[PDB]
């Protein structure tokens, strides 16, 4: 079967015919392993990123763009690329930037050399429609073809597939599927890791989330500082904890 | 003329601006690092602008071609405009470094103003069963079809399972040469009049 001619027949989009779309021990010693949730409210244009400490392992980038408000403030890439990551990420530490499906495939690169990471992974949540097989798109005015997929970028510097297949959410719904923490977090790169633009709804154990949406913070930078001290600087977050 | 033609050639050498202008462009490059390669600097020299003024460009990229793919697109003088994801399945509807691949992805730029072309007939995602390894799903054919039905098309680098009617095939694993638009056959005898493309 041609599941493209198909989509072009029905609607229906060839996603949709995918199927079925020990790693219980690694998510148990992940959950041990996890720090406290910690939250902090900012307003990241006007704060001073350096005030976050210490240099993290991982960071998750979200910024809120434009193309995700269809139908409903917006992060430029002219604004996300001004962003002085390079000043909070450890010398050896991971980005996953999530770029949308336009300019940013390409402007996120940018980000990535700029902050000084390479790219190693190429992370795509592919959307169904399962359920609206007849509502169809507004399409960029640059657009060739309808857009059906989002590119989560996996930047370094110093069990998984690279596929996340989940339904097409509500229109105005912007949050970004939470199987890509289960894929960071089975990578297993450190403890300290952060989440820009995160909001009450991905605050999560393990994970510091920093952004202006939040309602309550309880960030405290000793405090977070204290999860990693000796002898806990290095580990992976995949190992039992030290007695 | 319609039906399926080629050219077996060191893409290298051929001068293609015998070829004429064409709607979309393919190409599958074997990018540096058992068949021939060419380096980044070969890549980035090709002569790719002559052969559009208005249209769309295909580009299969992997690994870290995926960046160099997009400096060669940029080069060329294309914007990319969208980026086709293939994901790979068995037969029955199953996905076959640092992440196990489940897909391939191809580059689509733009250069000039393209006019007439159905955009969004398609979406970004194929979902195709891995007939041959290191072989293009035949779907991306179809869609460039109905993108751009009945235009001139050209393919870099394809091999003999990749001749199309409207697609003229370029590559050297292909036999001998085999023209017919009355166009092409008449510069190709001006350019090579006996027959041999050399460097
Ligand atoms: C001699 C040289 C200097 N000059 C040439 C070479 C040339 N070639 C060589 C290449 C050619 C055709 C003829 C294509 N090749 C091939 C294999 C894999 C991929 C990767 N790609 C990734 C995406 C994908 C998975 C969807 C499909 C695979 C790309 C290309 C295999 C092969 O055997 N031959 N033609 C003219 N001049």
């Amino acid at each position: 079967n041609d599941y493209c001619q198909h989509f072009v027949d029905t609607g229906h989009r060839p996603q949709n015919f995918i199927r079925d779309v020990l790693i219980r021990l690694k998510d148990e010693l992940i959950a041990k392993s996890n720090t406290p949730p910690m939250y902090l409210q900012a307003d990241i244009e006007a704060f001073d990123i350096r005030e976050l400490t210490p240099k993290f392992d991982v960071i998750l980038l979200e910024p809120p763009l434009e193309e995700y408000y269809r139908e409903t403030k917006c992060w430029t890439w002219d604004d996300i690329m001004k962003l002085e990551i390079d000043e909070i990420a450890a010398p050896r530490s991971f980005i996953f930037l999530w770029c949308g499906s336009g300019e940013g495939l390409d402007l996120g690169r940018v980000c990535l050399r700029k902050w000084g990471y390479r790219r190693c992974e190429d992370i795509c949540w592919i959307k169904t429609n399962k359920n609206n097989p007849g509502k169809t798109k507004t399409l960029d005015p640059k657009a060739v073809f309808q857009r059906t997929k989002e590119h989560c970028l996996m930047g370094i510097k110093g069990v998984d597939i690279d596929l996340i297949i989940t339904e097409e959410p509500e229109i105005g719904n912007i949050e970004k599927p939470v199987e890509i923490f289960h894929i960071i977090e089975h990578f297993c790169l450190g403890r300290r890791r952060l989440h820009l633009f995160g909001r009450d709804s991905t605050i999560r154990p393990g994970w510091l989330t920093v952004g202006p949406t939040l309602t309550n913070s309880n960030y405290n930078a000793e405090t977070y500082a204290s999860y990693f001290s000796a002898p806990n600087s290095y580990l992976t977050g995949c190992t039992e904890e030290i007695e | 003329l319609f039906p399926p033609q080629w050219i077996c050639c060191d893409i290298r050498y051929l001068d293609v601006s015998i070829l004429g202008k064409f709607a979309v462009v393919m190409a599958d490059p074997p990018w540096d690092i058992p068949y021939g390669t060419l380096t980044d600097d070969e890549m980035r020299r090709l002569n790719i602008p002559v052969l559009q003024d208005d249209g769309f460009l295909f580009l299969w990229v992997t690994g870290r071609a995926m960046e160099l793919g997009r400096e060669c697109l940029n080069l060329w003088g294309y914007e990319r405009v969208d980026e086709i994801i293939w994901v790979k399945t068995n037969q029955l509807q199953r996905i076959i470094h640092w992440l196990n691949h489940g897909k391939e992805h191809c580059l689509v730029g733009v250069k000039g103003n393209p006019q007439g072309f159905n955009q969004g007939l398609d979406c970004d995602v194929i979902v195709a069963e891995v007939r041959s390894t290191s072989h293009k799903p035949d779907e991306i054919y179809g869609m460039i079809e109905r993108l751009s039905p009945g235009t001139r098309k050209i393919e870099l680098f394809g091999r003999p399972h990749n001749v199309q009617p409207n697609w003229i095939t370029l590559g050297n694993q292909l036999d001998g040469i085999h023209l017919l638009d009355p166009d092409v056959v008449a510069r190709f005898k001006q350019r090579y009049p006996d027959g041999i493309i050399s460097k």
